[PDB]
């Protein structure tokens, strides 16, 4: 398929780890509108202190989804993790077989471009 | 000091309008994703500017901050500051009873750089009080 | 129940480690009120000098209990570990089957809700 | 405040000029290599310059940042400054009615040091206004 | 030398009121989870402000620190300081005899940020004396 | 040819790895003009924060081709990999049998020589 | 002795390692007055420079004895290790079966409590 | 903007004499060990101080940076600047007419402490120009 | 030269009374736990404030540092720095011979933050002397 | 040779690696004058930005010479690597059997001894 | 003598390693004065630039010899590593069976004690 | 040029005095442990203070440095500087004719805190000259 001899194994490994690790997240809105994908979700904890005490302890959701199913995902559209809903804040470049979707909570803040 | 009842009075004068924000008084804050965009007030300074040999005539500065999650556009912060804080606090008789002079000093913006978990707009006023 | 074939394994792992390590403590106050939950309490050291010498040597207690009973725990409520008394001050996000609980000592300082 | 309205007015005045670069409002930005060299605009300062016991007469600063690809020579930045922004803003009725006095303050360059991702050019004005 | 003398004098002045906070003197302190909210007193500065051809008449800064556990709200700090700290040095004959003149300079706050072990409030006073 | 008994082995290793995991790259312009080489493309990600906050998202693509063909390439010329077009910004020194190629995106920004 | 299945093992490990490593120490003063405690003594080096050159090279001795017998010790107390005398400046909390003892040198410095 | 043509004119003037260096224009530079000792010219500042009620009368600063390999002695740096740039720029008719006034400000050196792959000498001038 | 003579004279003036501490001269120090609490004297500054067209009349700043164990309370530090050194240094005829004007500058405390290896106090004294 | 029982083995090992690794180089000028020494030449890449972008990217050649025959190599004399000439700048102290030789590029800049 | 069943073993290890590496040397002047002791000498390299550039490349001689033979050494002591001459500037505290001797080169700089 | 001949003349003035130290000129220095305690001279500053219109009268600064063994006490540095350089720098006819005026500004010390391989004694001269 591709002149790699290695990316094929990479893609097979990615499919296997999607199957054995992670959950099914369905997307809402955007050009994809409603669609169901399999991805491994993680949510590391991050805290900022700002002034004297402004502990705003939060989370940094990532999904690590294959680029093929998330082509032209844009940023404004939202995402749902089963019962929970998110919105894609950024998309990493593909490493060869997939990338990472970094998510924020709630509703995206406006558009603010024109 | 009077800063306790001063904070109580100013927060009451703030809350008289429509709600929509947590009003954590003083410093501890601690927000998490439950009490999103909110307001918090505190005091700093408290020197011995004398300026008259009849009373200490101390002075300090109040900082009231509006915190909004993530990277919301600055228009929302501008509108919130101009609608929820600036006019309502402009004339509070109780504060004028507790203090001598209230004067605005500054109003700035800031937001976190690592993961940008917050975005705050700060407003500082100068207060002259006797204690 | 778990749509991953791996979260069941991780739940078994967490229950096994909680059964073979740590202790059980009784939650005090809060909506749980009288109840007993078993976790793995650790407590490293923390030092702050403040001024020149104002060293305030203390401890950083953590519990790391599973996510099921840690729900509706809030923050102001206390907790007694064995004979000692503590109180929850921060809860980590779920790592898949559990979350870390950070414990202060004595009485929580005020509420300052409004 | 009027910062949102004034920013929208000056943004529309700039957008009246020929397009070709995106006109992001405010500060959150977030570009990615899809909306390359473009411009953003926002406000800072907002102090309490009274100058008379008749009105607030506040003063602030207008920031305009134009972003260019990586390590383009600064000649192109000068061309963009003198071809898109600085001359066209020399006379706009909207700002004249909205604000009292506007003065240019600074015009500088700075590009990303590590990995040389971009190159920003800053134009800073000082504006007097009321609320 | 009067540093130890004045430190003992102010320490006993605080002690003569109600107790409830430890009374660490000098500098090393060392609190641990046994010596929570407490008070310390020391001096800084020690210049050569002559100001008169009769004696050295030095002047320095008296620092009085009160330490509280972790994230106690600032209002409690204000209440504790006013109920325990500020009035006692309003008039002390030992202070009058020991030094030449005493005057307050400031009252400030700070807190531990990394792991938040402690919180402190400082009374800084200007003390002029002839040792 | 190589007075090391090690340079031949490392060159063999580099050739084998480029064959078994690399991909074709179509150099455009320059003295080589239209030509085809084999390189191990990668696109590590990097983020910059300008001002109070500006999330300028980008990456630093690299190729790591052998030096023998990468000779006489300079910096002005561009490169096309499959459907993607890049342009060389810097060539690392030879490690013995190869060197990294750092790529920008799109057109190189002017020349600005004299 | 506890609902651990692990603390008993770690306590046996602690007693074995105290019998195999470290030496006896004779405490002086304190409520224990004259008593013998087996601890694993170590003397690492730590040097400060203060001004331009004020190298004050010394040591940061530790004893790291079991938790149970370290109670009611405080800080003003001292101790002797065979021929040399020390004084405890810090005691760590129990990590599960023991606790470190951080030592100064010579006579404890004053009291300075009120 | 006349900055580009000003740099072009000054680089032509310093190219009037003998070569022996590369003539990078503006910031991006990119020297590398193939474009051995070189020279570049760029501008900073560009503020809006009027000092005459008729026009903008901007003022900027001009940097002329000459780059030498690693750890060359400063004596040859002085010989380089006293032969290639400093005399040649002492009087240029095109540069004299293009701007209003020209004054020298300073001349200094820089070097890479770690690694040490370059040594630069900077000529800083102040230029008053009208646009 | 005088600095060696000045240091010798001041160390002798220290040694005249009862001992109790090492008198490391110069600067390099190097203590270990065998020459514990001790005192050293060194010099800095060396300016050329002429003040008269008869001689250079240079000025310097002598620091008398004293080191004590780790975190000893400031009580013994005050006792030492107001009784062991301060009185005897108030009048040294040899220095008065070698010094034009002798004026006190200040006095300070500090503690070793990391691991508390020492506790130090410094008498800083400005000197006007002619070489 | 030497009362080491370890440095002799070190010398044998480094002689073996010099034989099986690196290249031979010809020395120009200096008290050694025309001489050839086998050493392991490497050249890591190092860059500097000076201002925001003034990228002056370069390299730092090293050789790992053996003191026994690179005695009194000085600094002024140049060194030819294959068909290219560098110049010695730093000679590291002997590890017991060898040391590191550091190279600049081109001709050393003047002398400036006086 | 050694009440740990480990100290004798580590002393044997130290004497074996000292005999198997680092050769011996002799002491010049000092309380030991004429004395030959076997240790493990090393010369790590250190670089400083002081001002704009004043590179002062040099060594940090260390000996790491047994503690008993090097009592009453003080700091003004000198010695020679065979032909090379040194002077002990610092003695590390014993780690249990050994101590580090840190030495400078040439004559120690003055005394400046009293 | 002027800097080259100034450095040559001062080096000659040092060399005619009793020698014993290397006379490394220029910035690169590079010592190793064989050219120990030694002197070097270099120049910085080079600004455009006017003081008249007929002559440009640039002023600069002369750094004189000497390096000694690591933690050698300051007595050796004082003796060396005040016996071998400062008396020599009292008057040199070559420097007198080459420059307009020479004045003394400062004299300071430094040493390698980490590692500790050297001690540096520096003098700072101020020179006014015309090119």
């Amino acid at each position: 398929d591709f002149d790699n001899l290695f990316d094929a194994a990479i893609a097979r490994a990615d499919e296997t780890i999607r199957g054995y690790m992670g959950t099914s997240a369905t997307i809402t809105s955007g050009e994809q509108s409603g669609a169901v994908i399999r991805g491994v979700f993680d949510d590391p904890e991050n805290i900022s202190y700002a002034g004297q005490g402004v502990r705003v302890e939060g989370s940094s959701p990532s999904l690590f989804v294959r680029t093929d199913e998330v082509r032209q995902l844009r940023r404004g559209d939202t995402l749902t993790i089963g019962e929970e809903n998110f919105w894609v804040d950024r998309v990493s470049p593909d490493d060869g077989g997939s990338c990472h979707l970094w998510l924020g909570r709630g509703v995206p803040p406006a558009v603010n471009r024109r | 000091m009077k800063h306790t009842e001063l904070r109580a009075a100013v927060l009451d004068a703030l809350e008289k309008h429509d709600t929509g924000a947590t009003f954590f008084d003083g410093r501890p804050a601690v927000f998490d994703e439950a009490d999103f965009p909110a307001v918090a007030v505190y005091l700093t300074g408290a020197e011995y500017t004398g300026e008259e040999l009849d009373s200490d005539t101390w002075q300090a500065e109040l900082h009231i901050e509006v915190f909004l999650p993530a990277q919301v556009p600055d228009s929302e912060l501008d509108a919130w500051m101009e609608s929820r804080i600036y006019p309502v606090m402009s004339d509070i008789p109780a504060l004028s009873d507790l203090i001598t002079s209230m004067v605005a000093s500054g109003y700035d913006y800031r937001r976190d750089d690592d993961a940008g978990l917050w975005s705050s707009a700060d407003l500082t006023y100068v207060i002259t009080y006797e204690m």
